[PDB]
């Protein structure tokens, strides 16, 4: 048949641009919170 | 009345002059604007969702 129905979706590229950022937030944090937990506990 | 003039007929019956100027045409059904989506989640393919 013919449609043509709707000129887009919404790629699997741009959301992962989007995906990146949360990553990082799952990455970042916590080697701060791990890393840097050893020096403003003790001392 | 509307007699539309003809080979096949003016044959086994004569006829005068026309009076109109008329056509063939196709009539078709109303115009109408409407939208087509069929589901909300139209804007996202699954693969993201």
């Amino acid at each position: 048949d013919s449609r043509s129905n709707a000129p887009a979706t919404l790629t699997f590229e741009n959301m992962a641009g989007v995906f990146m950022l949360v990553a990082g937030g799952i990455v970042a944090g916590i080697f701060l919170i791990f890393i840097e937990i050893a020096y403003k506990r003790h001392k | 009345g509307s007699l539309t003039i003809n080979e096949e007929r003016s044959e086994i019956v004569d006829f005068s002059v026309p009076f109109v100027e008329t056509g063939i045409s196709v009539m078709v059904a109303r115009s109408n604007g409407t939208v087509s989506p069929s589901a909300f989640l139209e804007p996202y393919s699954p693969a993201v969702w």
